[PDB]
């Protein structure tokens, strides 16, 4: 898994793979890793399928409940430190998941990183999973606040597919979004093989 | 792995099951178990199959060697102290469980050898992964003396009991009678499990396969 | 003492234009010895939705009791019968409650949603589950999962019409990859059940495998 | 390895710690904040386990908030620092010990200024001077070798330089920037990053 | 595992008369990939070659030993080894170690040098030689190489059909394995031909 | 496995049973345990099948080619002190429990028990394997000095099938032995044969 | 239990044409000791079912006076509705399956043999709590000695009389104590029908020894 | 630990030994195995000294009080009942092998014996403890039904004498016990009143 | 960790290295050599375990010198890949495996230049590009992405700086200087230090 | 332990501790952690005293030897590297000792850090032992190549002592020793608690 997620100008680009495995087998090559909260929340997915799947959704739920009680949307730290303090409790007991929560509240664009060890950090490009050493250096090299959109899209696209070149663990697709002022939108989505033939 | 083998009226049938799996999964739906010792000795193999190849390839090598000094027909009993010396000499490390049986001068004998080097000599015998369930054949169906024709009978139904019991073993049934006139090895003597027909041809054609490169080398 | 055994059995879904196949060998194993020939992994929970468990017996007993139960809980609480995708999501749910002691049982949910399509939902032994054309599992299902790539989502193939997978040839498919996994996983065998569930109810068939 | 620092002086004291927030072999951050305000006058540095440290540092500022909240004033650098040796000491054979050792800086209007050190078994140490880490053991005998009760504000500084750049040219971890902070009688100040 | 270490799949083919020999071309350890074209098939003879899987160094030192060996062979009695002599061989050269062995399951495939009659087989670490008729796979795929096979294979097939054949099986037996794939060589062997292609696999 | 040998006035008297298993299955019913070392000299094995089968067979050519130079029938005791002396030797890998028993014209009848160890102690009457726990009681209270060949016979096929019918190691059928100076006496006591003993009932 | 003390072995069990019969022999051991050689691993829980127990001897008397008990609480209310032989053995799954979730597993592997409505029911139900129906069955070492026998004999017979079951149960004990080092020559055999259980014994099965000689 | 328990027409006889080791150092030498439950009925203890005397206690104190609320003599199967019932509870924890015997006026001589798991079985006589492994095979060959009283007590003291021989964890004196409807025979048998067997030598 | 770099151009072969030699937690050394001369166009680069490296890689050396000196020519990078392969090879199953990671650089008058990549394993790979270390988890895929067979002298080491500069940022472990050597007809050549 | 060894403008200047303890007891206060290999090379210990003063002892055999054989001096360089290779056939097996060869040969002065582990390493400043950390720390905040010979002693005293001050292992008095192009001198060895006084 190949998870990754930098905030420019533009709002925040979310990309990753879609490749699930189990040993050495590939169970599957069209797994979702991206969690849509709500309209302005996404949630990416990384390590325990079951564990990630399980906890994004009971975060949804909590977000859900909290905008019904107090009639406004729920903030990108607000929603991460829910995650971060559900996961506390079973500290140790195994749990394995690595996400970035994403959006746009009142102070704009939002990335925080929270995984299972009890890490909740805020940045501004983070990677997540086995081939996220190799997305980074990519992401980093390419990397500028300033850059337009489409530049964005290709940054974030050309980054998890060198991921998936040097990674057993990661390949399929990658999907990719795009969070802005007016919520997310699924940019796009496209099979690695046909990003191959296009970068050579 | 189902082998057995039993002493008859005047001979000694020898039988095995016909597949090799590595791990669970099939590797080998025909292969051969009853190994040629000489020209009035074989084995049946059972345990690790890369022992018992090498183990039966060797102690048949120096019997033939040995037969070729003496100018004699070779006994049971020099195949079975070879072999027994060697796998005591080993500690067990060479797992190789064995079901020797042939005819000499002294009439027909049938051994059972163990990977740690012990050895019995009885009338019918039964080796490998499903070997109980073949023993449970021999319990209630072996008599003393039987005739030839009968001793493949009981042989074939407890290589069989084996091969619908025992996970381990499967395909058909190789049978081995030995006698102090003949030797017939029968491979295959019975195919009781055949493959389901293809319901739909996928075959593929020409072109279905994107080549990047090709090199055509002739020969002479 | 270990709580766990592995009984073997491979579960096969299929999920078409306006069907769903759930098929499975028969055999219970344990060991070496094979326990009962005649042991179906399908379980038919609404007029629209199979369900197929393979992996601990023991588990696979269990898991389907309470799955029945709650659909009948369901029912009484809500006056209608639980969609397939519903049923698939509260089964993610029950997995996921066994975190800590999980049951080792490999689900797969071939039945029909609220359009009328094909639906088949693969499962993970905690509760990770995604909507799928096809699926495997068991095992056998690192040795039927490529064959179904290659032959209903035709991959690696140039030139190929993509024809439409009808009931027909849906059949015979399924009937060809059980009769090779027959010959090579030892666990699969004795015979096998399919499970067709279209508009008109669910259909059950039988095929003899190889008994050895 | 996190790094903690700190410096009392005559009527103030100097506390530094690193940015940096690690993954296995990544600086997954370069710009991370260790440091928590307790109160008006009173800085906790906390570094340990993942989820440890900010766990066990925002419940020790919520009741130290709440203290002020309810009584008018706020707790005192000693009262605070002996609150939260309690608390950590209270975990050590519970349920769930929290792994994250500490300093405690604070400036009381009547004590002046003190620094706290606290392992992860919660042993409290008042101290002229103390560090942190695996770099505390490459910098605190620079310190022992050039601190002096009298040291200015301005020396401490230098003093601190003097450790940050030993840590750059032998420890083996990377560790480029650093948060740097002084408490005295008007507060907390925020002093420029020291970088390299 | 120490078979996975390196990860990699070889596989071969009978035809009519003719063979084919494939292998993925992925080298690396663990999770990372190093190379994308690391020599799985080493050639024995004009129609006689050999595929190595299982521990890259191992699939090196195997295959430059059995070239040491083979060498010598057809210097001391001038002829082209035959098929079944070179699994005999290459048995006894791998139950050598029979107590620490190398960790390389290969395959050979090939004609025989007087009768071009088909021939393929597989051998386990410690040497134990298994003969088929039809096709024969090695590799940390081996499961889902065996039901592509299994399903895929025909009596009597032509070089053409046969190369689709084990091109198809190759191709969707590693897309469905992470340590194998990164491309794909087959070599189809003939009476008076050798052809080598490279096929148009997945590269993730 | 249970062995047990007695000694009378001509020779002694030899006797085992015939169960080899593997864990809970029986591998050979039918098993001899009794092997001849020399024409008066036999052992009683106990242990492992393939250690006591190469310590036996070892022993049976060093006392044949030592007998062959002596130009004399060997003794009891030195077939004795050549099992006593492989076992000890190696006690670490082998583990055998051997009983040696014969007859020879300077001693008479003797039996020498060879435990795990490798020591070497002549008895009366010895017992050995795993069966033998059970009937230590038994042949303490029943034999007397004075027993005759066919007293010896009786008491050690008696002993021998109480330990059969406790011991989950031990059946099948009873092999005896009679060693004289005239030769052996080799015998079976088959299912009916075995002698029986009532179960308390209620 | 986590360790098994006293225990029993193989229990077997077969259909027949209007009936079960289930044979287990009267042994009760403790290692490789024969300790106990006269009780029964065999109970009748009511006119139509019967359970034959392998394993821990100890477990097999709790369930036996459990499910004893329950019976008797059934047949106290004298409304029409008893247990039928399936109902048992789903209770029993349920019991052994429970005991295995809490790591505290009753060491037996049970069958269960009954007759109702016409048609006989044979379960088996192991500790783990794996349960399912079969024509004939076999715990412990019968499923590798006895089991093969049985299933030889129902692919051409599927359907055998009573007769036929009993002396086919007849020659599996006899080949159970040949083989079996756990086993004893004494065993046990009840026969289900629409007249009820009946239970037969202490039996023995003759053995012959003519291979010692040859 | 050797204790025996048998039965005859009037009632039961109980023996045991007295030794109490620690690893091979005797702790006690003179213990008192045989505990009475109630007027009639005894126990053998055998196994933990802590977890037996534990569990004879809590039956002896419910025991009593049950007897008291039904006005009437336990019966010798309650006993058993209640030493089961906690015997396999507890199960884990306890190291206990009871031998309840003794005589109740609707059953008579009854012996139950409650083995280490907790499972209950009723014999005409029972051994039990360590050193009742080498008497396995005498007491076989040696009970018969119909056995008097008197026949009982030389018959008990006669196993428990040979087990003692030969078991490291039994010595000591028997303590014998008859129980009839009358009441309880307790007695001692010291030094030279222990029954003697001969040692075979040469 | 150490780490090691190298790639092939059309006529050279540049190969870099860290210069730090460290012992538990302090950097004993900030201008540490790792590369080791086998001829006149050939480079080895060795590193892991502490004494095995030195005494793998001088070993190669002295014999690969040895060569030439009874020969009167030199081994070629190729031979002198497969000879190193074979006795790292042979050491695996003896008594005394050398757990040494390295790449192999050098050039052939008639072969071109060549990078060979050889693990602890004895495995050699042939390859355009290749690293060593933990930090070639965060600057292979730097390569993959700007890697061209025809890239220049000038822009292989433009690219080499990317990677470079990448480990400054992201790796936790702290490597500032780097030694710097390229291969061609001409020989070797020693390039200017990259520090930080 | 804690040794030390520079070399500036007028040789090597080398430091150490005299303090051995066995587990938490203190084994002596005035042990020679210093080994006069020759007249013109010196040798530290560190570690394992035993297995440090034997491998010196049988290097200073060695460098007997070697030069009665050549008629001249063994340099830093080959002198360390007889001890790399003596220490190496012994590796794994236990061997614990970190050693300083330091000496003046044709290529001046010479200092060179060999371990038991397997290295080897030629450098200017150097630090063995548990209490080597702190000494580092002092020693390169006043180390400088121009340093005089009087500053130069001041220097290694004063990293000795912090050393001691701080390290448990540590202490007892700081024994001192200059290589020169003469041979090496024994400067001074004064008590720890007499620089105690000095430095407060």
């Amino acid at each position: 898994t190949t998870t990754l997620a930098f905030k420019f100008l533009h709002g925040v680009i979310v990309a990753a793979d879609s490749r699930a495995t189990a040993g050495a087998y590939i169970a599957s090559q069209t797994v979702k890793k991206v969690i849509e909260i709500n309209p302005y929340l996404l949630g990416t997915m990384a390590g325990g399928a079951a564990d990630c799947s399980f906890w994004e959704r009971l975060l949804a739920r909590q977000c859900r409940i909290y905008e019904l009680r107090n009639k406004e949307r729920i903030s990108v730290a607000a929603a991460s430190k829910l995650l971060a303090n559900m996961v506390y409790q079973y500290k140790g007991m195994g749990l394995s998941m690595g996400t970035m929560i994403c959006g746009w509240d009142k102070r704009g664009p939002g990335l925080y990183y929270v995984d299972s060890e009890g890490n909740r950090i805020s940045g501004t490009a983070f990677s997540v999973g086995s081939g996220s050493v190799y997305a980074y250096g990519v992401m980093d090299r390419g990397y500028s606040y300033d850059l337009k959109v489409e530049e964005a899209y290709d940054l974030a696209r050309r980054a998890i597919y060198q991921a998936t070149y040097r990674d057993a663990y990661s390949g399929g697709a990658v999907n990719l979004y795009h969070v802005r002022e007016d919520g997310w939108i699924r940019v796009s989505s496209d099979n690695v093989a046909d990003l191959h033939d296009k970068y050579s | 792995t189902t082998i057995a083998g039993v002493v008859y009226k005047d001979g000694i049938v020898l039988g095995a099951d016909t597949r090799a799996t590595e791990g669970m999964v099939v590797a080998d739906k025909n292969c051969s178990k009853i190994h040629f010792i000489s020209p009035n000795i074989y084995c049946c193999g059972a345990g690790t199959a890369a022992d018992t190849d090498m183990t039966t390839q060797l102690i048949s090598s120096n019997l033939e060697l040995h037969s070729l000094t003496t100018g004699r027909l070779p006994r049971v009993v020099t195949a079975n102290r070879m072999l027994k010396q060697m796998l005591f000499r080993y500690q067990g490390y060479i797992g190789a469980a064995l079901v020797l049986g042939g005819v000499d001068v002294t009439g027909p004998h049938l051994y059972s050898i163990y990977p740690h080097g012990s050895t019995d000599k009885l009338p019918y015998v039964t080796m490998g992964s499903g070997s109980l369930a073949a023993m449970a054949v021999f319990e209630d169906k072996f008599r003393p003396d039987m005739e030839e024709e009968e001793a493949k009978k009981l042989v074939s139904e407890a290589i069989a009991a084996g091969i619908f019991n025992d996970l381990g073993s499967g395909s058909n049934i190789d049978l081995c009678v030995i006698s102090k006139s003949k030797l017939d090895f029968l491979r295959p003597f019975s195919v009781p499990n055949k493959k389901g027909t293809r319901l739909g041809r996928y075959r593929c054609e020409k072109g279905t396969t994107a080549v990047l490169t090709e090199k055509v080398t002739p020969l002479e | 003492f270990s709580p766990y055994a592995f009984n073997g059995g491979t579960v096969l879904a299929i999920a078409g234009e306006d069907f769903s196949i759930v098929a499975s060998d028969t055999r219970l194993s344990e060991g070496f010895s094979i326990h009962t020939r005649d042991s179906p992994k399908c379980y038919k929970l609404t007029d629209k939705t199979v369900i197929g468990c393979s992996g601990f017996h023991g588990d696979c007993l269990t898991l389907t009791k309470i799955i029945e139960a709650r659909l009948k809980m369901y029912k009484h609480s809500n006056n209608k019968a639980m969609t397939t995708g519903a049923i698939a999501a509260m089964l993610s749910t029950i997995l996921y409650s066994r975190r800590f002691f999980p049951y080792y049982v490999y689900n797969i949910i071939g039945g029909l949603d609220e359009e009328g399509k094909g639906a088949v939902y693969s499962f993970d032994p905690v509760g990770s589950y995604q909507r799928d054309s096809f699926k495997a599992g068991g095992s056998a299902s690192a040795m039927l999962q490529p064959l179904l790539d290659n032959q209903v989502g035709f991959k690696n193939m140039q030139n190929v019409e993509h024809v439409p997978l009808t009931l027909d040839r849906a059949m015979r498919l399924v009937k060809d990859v059980f009769i090779s996994a027959a010959e090579r996983d030892v666990y699969t065998g004795d015979a096998l059940r399919i499970c067709i569930v279209t508009k008109e109810g669910i259909r059950e068939e039988t095929v003899p495998l190889r008994k050895d | 390895m996190e790094y903690l620092i700190g410096i009392q002086g005559p009527d103030y004291v100097l506390v530094a710690s690193d940015r940096v927030a690690a993954s296995n072999i990544v600086q997954m951050k370069d710009d991370h904040d260790k440091m928590f305000k307790m109160s008006e006058k009173i800085l906790l540095l906390c570094v340990g386990e993942a989820g440890d440290t900010v766990q066990f540092a925002e419940y020790i500022q919520k009741n130290v908030q709440l203290y002020k909240m309810r009584n008018g004033y706020e707790l005192s650098p000693t009262a605070a620092a002996n609150f939260t040796r309690r608390n950590l000491a209270d975990c050590l054979r519970s349920r769930t010990p929290y792994h994250v050792n500490l300093l405690l800086a604070g400036y009381d209007e009547h004590e002046g200024p003190a620094l706290y050190y606290m392992d992860y078994l919660a042993a409290l140490a008042k101290a002229p001077f103390a560090a942190h880490g695996y770099g505390a053991f490459l910098t605190l005998s620079i310190l022992d070798r050039y601190y002096t009760p009298t040291i200015s504000r301005e020396r401490a500084v230098e003093l601190l330089r003097k450790c940050l750049e030993e840590l750059q040219k032998r420890f083996i971890l990377n560790l480029p920037t650093f948060s740097v902070r002084v408490i005295d009688k008007d507060g907390i100040h925020n002093l420029e990053n020291i970088a390299f | 595992s120490i078979m996975s270490y390196n990860g990699g799949a070889v596989m071969a083919m009978k035809g009519k008369n003719c063979v084919a020999i494939a292998a993925d071309r992925r080298f690396g350890i663990q999770a990372q990939m190093v190379t994308t074209d690391f020599q799985k098939i080493f050639p024995m003879g004009d129609r006689l070659y050999i595929g190595l899987a299982g521990l890259a160094t191992d699939v090196q030192t195997v295959a430059q030993r059995l070239k040491f060996r083979l060498n010598l062979y057809e210097l001391k009695e001038g002829r082209q080894i035959k098929p079944y002599t070179l699994m005999s061989m290459v048995a006894n050269l791998l139950y050598e170690k029979r107590f620490g062995p190398y960790y390389t399951e290969p395959v050979i495939a090939g004609l025989d040098p007087k009768t071009f009659k088909p021939f393929i087989c597989s051998l386990d670490l410690i040497g134990c030689p298994m003969v088929t008729d039809d096709f024969v796979v090695s590799g940390t795929c081996s499961e889902q190489m065996y039901g592509m096979c299994e399903s895929l294979w025909e009596p009597n097939m032509d070089p053409e059909h046969l190369f689709e054949t084990i091109s198809q099986a190759m191709l969707n037996a590693v897309d469905r394995d992470a340590v194998s794939g990164m491309g794909v060589i087959v070599h189809v062997i003939e009476k008076d031909k050798i052809t080598t292609r490279t096929l148009k696999a997945r590269m993730d | 496995t249970t062995i047990m040998a007695v000694q009378f006035n001509g020779g002694v008297v030899l006797g085992a049973d015939s169960r080899t298993t593997t864990g809970s299955y029986i591998a050979n019913r039918v098993t001899d345990k009794l092997t001849p070392i020399h024409d008066h000299i036999f052992c009683c094995r106990s242990g492992s099948a393939a250690d006591t089968q190469a310590v036996a067979d070892a022993v049976t050519y060093q006392l044949g080619f030592h007998s062959i130079e002596l130009n004399e029938p060997p003794l009891v005791h030195t077939a004795a002190s050549l099992f006593k002396e492989m076992c000890y030797r190696y006690r670490e890998d082998l583990m055998a429990g051997i009983i040696i028993a014969g007859w020879d014209p300077q001693e008479g009848g003797q039996v020498y028990s060879v435990p795990m160890g490798g020591m070497m102690v002549r008895q009366s009457f010895a017992i050995g394997g795993s069966g033998s726990s059970y009937i230590y009681g038994y042949v303490d209270a029943t034999y007397r000095e004075g027993m005759t060949k066919d007293e010896c016979l009786q008491f050690t096929a008696n002993a021998l099938a109480l330990a059969m019918e406790r011991d989950g190691s031990s059946g099948g059928v009873i092999r005896l032995a009679a060693i004289q100076e005239s030769g052996v006496e080799r015998q079976v006591l088959l299912g009916d044969q075995i002698p029986k003993f009532t179960i308390a009932t209620l | 239990t986590q360790n098994p003390m006293v225990t029993g072995t193989s229990v077997l069990g077969v259909k027949f044409d209007g009936g079960v019969v289930i044979a287990a022999d009267m042994l009760g051991s403790y290692g490789s000791l024969a300790r106990f050689r006269n009780i029964s691993r065999i109970m009748r829980v009511n006119d139509s079912t019967m359970l034959g127990a392998s394993g821990d001897y100890a477990d097999f008397q709790y369930l036996k006076q459990v499910l004893g008990q329950m019976v008797i609480d059934e047949e106290l209310l004298g409304d029409g509705h008893s247990y039928s032989p399936r109902a048992i053995h789903s209770w029993l799954t349920r019991a052994m399956y429970s005991r295995r979730s809490k790591m505290n597993p009753l060491w037996n592997t049970m069958v269960i043999g009954g007759y109702a409505d016409g048609e006989s029911f044979l379960g088996y139900v192991d500790m783990l709590g794996v349960a399912y129906e079969a024509p004939s069955l076999a715990t412990g070492y019968g499923a590798y000695l006895a089991q093969p026998l049985l299933r030889e004999v129902l692919e051409k017979q599927p359907v055998l009389s009573q007769t036929e079951a009993r002396e086919l149960v007849e020659r599996c004990m006899r080949v159970l104590y040949y083989r079996d080092a756990r086993s004893y020559n004494r065993f046990q055999i009840a026969t289900v029908t629409e007249k009820g259980v009946e239970i037969e014994g202490p039996l023995s099965a003759q053995t012959n020894w003519d291979i010692a000689h040859m």
